[PDB]
């Protein structure tokens, strides 16, 4: 009777299994490498047993060398001993790590179809296959910096009241920075509007304002800090 | 504890197995010279019986078992005991003159990391059938090498690189026609300069070279590139040689050394000295398979039992998902059942793949219906399954997975199966000729419009039945107008019946050869046929070694896919690698990098020895490197340890002293770069070698190319990380640079060298005079250290190293390289790029560095997830392009032009990208897991939409980044 509640926490249970398995399988080929090496070392010691027995039959003085050789065959016998035990203890640890990895495929492959069953519910989950918004709130038509500084002085340290530039068919932006009012030129171009050439792709002087309340002025000038939180017509 | 390499200092108790069986144990210092030990043992030899049946020290040499079960005959008596870490302390003193050419078989097993006996230990026919097949051919090449006179040998060992008409795009980056080339004689201290036509033959430089009054034929001399085993000679124009082309292209001075024939003769003779060390169809009935028991103890709550079957030919299924009899899914595993296969035995593809699994709701084995010689697999066969190895998506039964079974028996799954062995005379595949006779017996200007709209849709896009029908219907018409459509056609017909198959095979022979770039598709999962593949490579066989080296990575990954061993691809790759320009080395290196992994261990292992064998000469150099790399691994291991108890600057010293020691300065010095086979390595500039701040503390090796090489080389050895994503994304970048230059666009890109040499090991190549943009920014007086720490730091940087005229090229090279990277990044969906991973050379060139994730978002292995990588631009790039110059429309416009142009060029070869990323599925990358992954490209490249419908999309994406130009600039290093 259960539907969509969560997923993310049980999803990561696969890696809680896979992160240790990959390390374990890696250690198992590594542990098998040594048994191959161990089983190959023995082969050389085994060859020694043959040679010491064949080379010893060479008695072509013979009484004192009967025991000196015997001793060395019996020490060489005792080396292949501890190295058969040393190999067996590693062979026992392979059997252990390998058994543990089988009890993990018992956990790994049991949680894999949970996502396969989820497919019918999961893929069917379907439905689909701001005070600057007013023009006059920041626009102040034909003005001069003198008349711009006038209004803005006394207002908060982040207000927008944009004039029109001294320059023929341009615009300007009079802004109260954290300290006082600063005025920059906003430009017209076929590409749109904006303070500087590669960065003036704004269709309207309003969509610009709307995309500079989020973004800082700092790029165009280090001096021009604060963005635009308040235009004109504050509550209360 | 599994090997002696951890923090320990003193002597070690080693066993000395004499030829007379005299066992002797002696405590010998750990870091002792193997000759010092040989001498040491010799002292006590007499206090032990049989002291007289021995010869002198110098007639005997030690032998051991490596950390890899290999019997290591130690000729080089100068190696430290620990520098040749024997698995067990034991050393068998053998006679130096143990000449049975099993001393060769030692030398080989050692290089590879698999002892040759292991192939005999498999006892399975094919391994031996093919080791012996290749050995015949490998030894034919060794024999080809013996006759050859001087210079002709060079053409076989290090052949010069040719590149016709690449200049018919970009012309004369030379003062007039005249090329400026530099030459000096062998051990000469004085160089000479020449003004030369780029259209002349190298012989003119030799004629000019002899014009030095100091009192031989120009032909008795050869032009070797100064600091590389790279040679330039032959009846060809100077510009045609890739070397010259590059110097021309990057306004660099071609550096040549003149070698007297007798010096190359000398090398040839010393190599030939070592070369001497070479001492039924008519069975109209249904097909069905009988099987017996399984072997699982595994228990499940919601569902009890598990058992499945079914058979395919690539992706295409030929039967329904056949189930089986229910036993005890919590206890009893033994059973028997006759498995129903509603398919005739006559209409069966010789490349048919019988697949098996169980009810996952759990292991799998997939084994082929036919064998190495196309004999119907029949009789009792054991199938060693892959438990907990199935991928998340497989279409019930997995058809993709290997036909080569699990190496483990104990505590690793298996399966019992029998096939119709019945008759004393068996059933073999219909001959390579008889299927053409089957077709001969069986015997569109309007459509031109329709099928162009069908035979276009990208390799990953799979056709719907009706399309398939028309493709087969109008098959002769498309053969004549759309030859490039056979990949689509080869998938149109169901491989279920022989009549169509015959007609299809007939077509291939009478079908023209597609280009190598195109042919590559015919080597993925879609096309498993032994004759399409034989033709696919057919086309590759007609490609340059330089073009070959390009698609080599994924060609090696197709060897991983291959179901057999004696395939045309292996035969081709070895045929090519045995005649290498530098091919053989990468072929060899790429193979070891994976021989460590079970499923490929036999595969690559065999191929590897088959190379080593045909490479009896060069063998020394490859080993020189293997030793060079191991020494690095350890020094790094010690570097990790040091870093804890050592100061950043004290651990540097530690590293420096370690390098300065007898063992290091010998091993990892004066023996050829693995990254570039031509690049010589020579003396280390120790004082300048370092290790990185990173979690794996990677080494930074600087190689002062002594006297001859103009400047220094710089390598990065990194052990602990998967260096394969980089290795592939860097190769992808090399392609984009290829394609753009092809179309006509040198965006001055830097896909710097990268090779993963093993398991989480490998090398990155260092780019000279470079710097991280984070590095450039901090440690600079940011506009008199007053405002915005970022702005113009990157500009002043360039200004510092570029004087007047130079500043223009610098910013010019900055722009297009930035443009080139901006596109290539987005397109390949390279994520989480920050000023810490973007870099700038002192030439102005820009480039990328930490390729953690591609074709989706970067999330660590624990929680690996995907996200669309948007196009990104930083304020910092624009600012430089601009120069800070408040208003323009020619430089930040030149940028956008390039950006657009580039994006459009990639779109055209979008299929080439999707094909390579598709062949790279086998490789096993954490990212490339499925065809759902390659599907990212289709979107990034806007592969459905037309050029201008798709340009408009990107034209918008690019502008939207100019909107987030400071916004992204912030994300690059604010918190970072
Ligand atoms: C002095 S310090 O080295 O200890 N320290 C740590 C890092 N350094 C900056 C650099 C990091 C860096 N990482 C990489 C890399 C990292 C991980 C994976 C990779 N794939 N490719 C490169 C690379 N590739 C690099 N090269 C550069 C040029 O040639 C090319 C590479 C550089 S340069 C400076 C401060």
């Amino acid at each position: 009777k259960v539907y969509h509640q969560q997923y993310q926490d049980k999803s990561r249970e696969y890696d809680q299994l896979y992160e240790e398995y990959t390390r374990t399988s890696q250690e198992l080929q590594m542990k098998r490498t040594a048994i191959e090496a161990f089983n190959e070392t023995i082969k050389i010691f085994e060859e020694q047993g043959q040679t010491q027995e064949k080379c010893s039959k060479e008695y072509l003085g013979n009484e004192k060398e009967m025991q000196r050789i015997l001793l060395n065959s019996e020490r060489l016998k005792s080396r292949i001993a501890e190295i058969h035990e040393s190999r067996t203890k590693l062979e026992q640890d392979l059997r252990a790590q390998a058994s543990d990895n089988r009890e993990i495929d018992k956990r790994m492959n049991s949680l894999k179809p949970d996502l396969m069953q989820l497919r019918k519910i999961r893929d069917q989950y379907l439905v689909w296959l701001l005070p600057h918004h007013e023009e006059r709130t920041w626009y102040v038509g034909k003005i001069n910096r003198t008349q711009a500084e006038e209004m803005l002085s006394g207002k908060r340290d982040g207000t927008f009241l944009i004039r029109e530039s001294s320059q023929r068919g341009c615009y300007a932006c009079s802004v109260v920075v954290d300290g006082d009012t600063k005025h920059c030129v906003i430009y017209r171009t076929a590409t749109g509007f904006g303070f500087a050439e590669p960065y003036n792709l704004y269709g309207s002087l309003k969509e610009l304002v709307l995309h500079y309340q989020h973004a800082s002025l700092v790029q165009h000038n280090d001096a021009l800090t604060v963005t635009l939180a308040h235009p004109v017509r504050a509550p209360g | 504890a599994v090997d002696s390499q951890i923090a320990s200092d003193g002597a070690i108790s080693v066993d000395f197995l004499l030829p007379t069986g005299i066992y002797i144990q002696l405590e010998v210092p750990r870091e002792a010279t193997i000759s010092y030990i040989k001498q040491m043992l010799w002292k006590q030899v007499h206090n032990y019986p049989m002291f007289n049946l021995l010869m002198d020290i110098d007639s005997y040499m030690f032998a051991c078992v490596n950390q890899t079960a290999v019997y290591e005959e130690l000729e080089d008596e100068t190696r430290r005991l620990c520098d040749v870490r024997p698995f067990l302390p034991v050393l068998k003193l053998v006679t130096r003159s143990c000449d049975p050419a099993e001393k060769l078989d030692s030398k080989i097993g050692v290089l590879i990391g698999k002892g040759l006996h292991e192939f005999d230990a498999l006892k399975d026919p094919e391994v031996n059938e093919f080791r012996r097949k290749m050995r015949k051919f490998s030894e034919a090449k060794i024999q080809s090498l013996v006759g050859l006179s001087w210079i002709d040998w060079l053409k076989h060992t290090y052949p010069p690189e040719h590149e016709p008409s690449v200049l018919e795009n970009l012309e004369d980056k030379l003062y007039g026609g005249k090329l400026v080339v530099a030459v000096h004689f062998e051990n000469s201290q004085d160089v000479f300069s020449f003004q030369v036509s780029p259209n002349l033959n190298p012989i003119k430089i030799n004629e000019l070279a002899i014009q030095k009054r100091l009192t031989a034929s120009p032909c008795d001399y050869v032009l070797q590139v100064s600091g590389r085993v790279e040679y330039v000679f032959g009846d060809h124009p100077l510009i045609q040689f890739q070397y010259i082309r590059n110097c021309v292209m990057n306004r660099t001075l071609p550096h040549f050394i003149l070698v007297e024939c007798c010096k190359i003769k000398k090398m040839y003779e010393q190599e030939m000295i070592a070369i001497e060390a070479a001492i039924i169809w008519d069975n109209n009935n249904p097909f069905q398979i009988t099987l017996v028991k399984g072997n699982k103890l595994n228990t499940e709550e919601t569902v009890k039992v598990h058992v499945r079957a079914g058979l395919f030919h690539g992706t295409e299924l030929l039967c329904k998902t056949v189930v089986s009899s229910e036993i005890s899914g919590k206890n009893d595993h033994i059973w028997n059942e006759q498995l129903e296969f509603d398919i005739n035995i006559c209409d069966l593809p010789r490349m048919a793949r019988l697949c098996f699994a169980v009810y996952a709701v759990v292991a799998w084995v997939n084994t082929m219906v036919f064998d190495f010689k196309g004999q119907l697999r029949s009789g009792d066969v054991i199938l060693h399954s892959w438990s907990s190895f199935p991928d998340e998506l497989e279409e019930m039964l997995n058809p993709m997975g290997t036909v080569q079974t699990n190496p483990y028996a104990e505590n690793a799954t298996a399966l019992h199966i029998t096939f119709p062995e019945n008759k004393k005379q068996p059933c073999y595949y219909p001959p390579f000729d008889k299927i053409i006779e089957k077709a001969a017996e069986l015997a569109g200007k309007k459509f031109l419009a329709v099928l162009k709209e069908i035979l276009d849709r990208d390799p990953l896009s799979q056709l719907c039945e009706n399309e398939m029908d028309l493709i087969w219907t109008l098959r002769q018409d498309c053969r004549e107008n759309f030859p490039q459509s056979l990949p689509k056609l080869l998938l149109s017909i169901k491989w279920n019946k022989l009549e169509d198959v015959a007609q299809l095979q007939a077509l291939l022979q009478i079908w023209p050869k597609l280009p190598p770039r195109e042919a590559l598709e015919l080597l993925d999962f879609n096309y498993p046929d032994q004759y399409v593949r034989e033709y696919a490579v057919g086309c590759l066989r007609q490609m340059s070694d330089e073009e070959l080296s390009q698609y080599l990575l994924q060609l090696v990954q197709v060897l991983k896919y291959e179901p057999f061993l004696d395939c045309a691809l292996s035969r081709f790759l070895l045929e090519r690698a045995l005649d290498n320009r530098r091919i053989g080395q990468f072929l060899f290196w790429h193979l070891r990098s994976e021989v460590h992994t079970p499923a490929v261990s036999v595969q690559f292992g065999v191929i590897l020895e088959a190379y080593c064998r045909g490479s009896v000469g060069h063998m020394k150099v490859l080993s020189k490197q293997v030793e060079a790399l191991n020494k690095l691994k350890t020094l790094n291991s010690l570097i990790k340890l040091n870093a804890v108890k050592l100061s950043r600057a004290k651990g540097k010293e530690a590293m420096h002293t370690c390098l300065k020691q007898s063992a290091y300065r010998e091993a990892l010095s004066d023996l050829q770069s693995p990254l570039n086979p031509c690049v010589i390595l020579s003396e280390l500039y120790v004082e300048k070698c370092k290790y990185m701040d990173s979690k794996m503390k990677p080494l930074w090796l600087v190689y002062s190319s002594r006297a001859f090489g103009e400047d220094s080389v710089g390598v990065i050895f990194k052990n602990g990380d998967d260096l394969r994503q980089d290795m592939l994304t860097l190769q992808m970048l090399r392609l984009m640079d290829l394609l753009w230059k092809e179309a006509g666009l040198d965006l001055r890109m830097l896909p710097y060298g990268c090779l993963a040499t093993g398991d989480r090991s490998g090398l990155i190549e260092v780019v000279s005079t470079s710097e991280t943009i984070a590095d450039i920014q901090l440690n600079s007086s940011n506009v008199a250290a007053t405002a915005a720490f970022n702005k113009d730091a990157l500009l002043n940087w360039l200004k510092e190293y570029n004087s007047g005229d130079d500043l223009d090229r610098a910013i010019e090279e900055f722009t297009l390289s930035c443009a080139g990277y901006c596109v290539a990044s987005y397109v390949l969906g390279i994520g989480d790029r920050h000023s810490d991973n973007i870099m700038v050379k002192k030439t102005g060139q820009l480039f990328h560095i930490d390729f953690g994730h591609i074709l989706g978002n970067f999330k660590s292995k624990f929680g690996i997830k995907r996200e669309r990588v948007p196009f990104i631009l930083t304020y910092d790039f624009i600012h430089v392009i601009q120069q800070g110059k408040t208003g323009n429309t020619e430089k930040f416009g030149r940028f956008r032009q390039c950006c657009e142009d580039a994006y459009l060029i990639l779109r055209r070869h979008g299929n080439l990208f999707i094909t390579l990323f598709a062949l790279m599925l086998t490789a096993g990358l954490p990212e490339l897991t499925s065809v759902k992954d390659i599907q990212y490209l289709k979107d990034s490249l806007a592969l459905g939409k037309s050029e201008e419908e798709a340009l408009k999309q990107f034209k918008q994406k690019f502008d939207e980044a100019l909107r987030e130009s400071w916004t992204t600039k912030v994300n690059w290093m604010a918190h970072t």
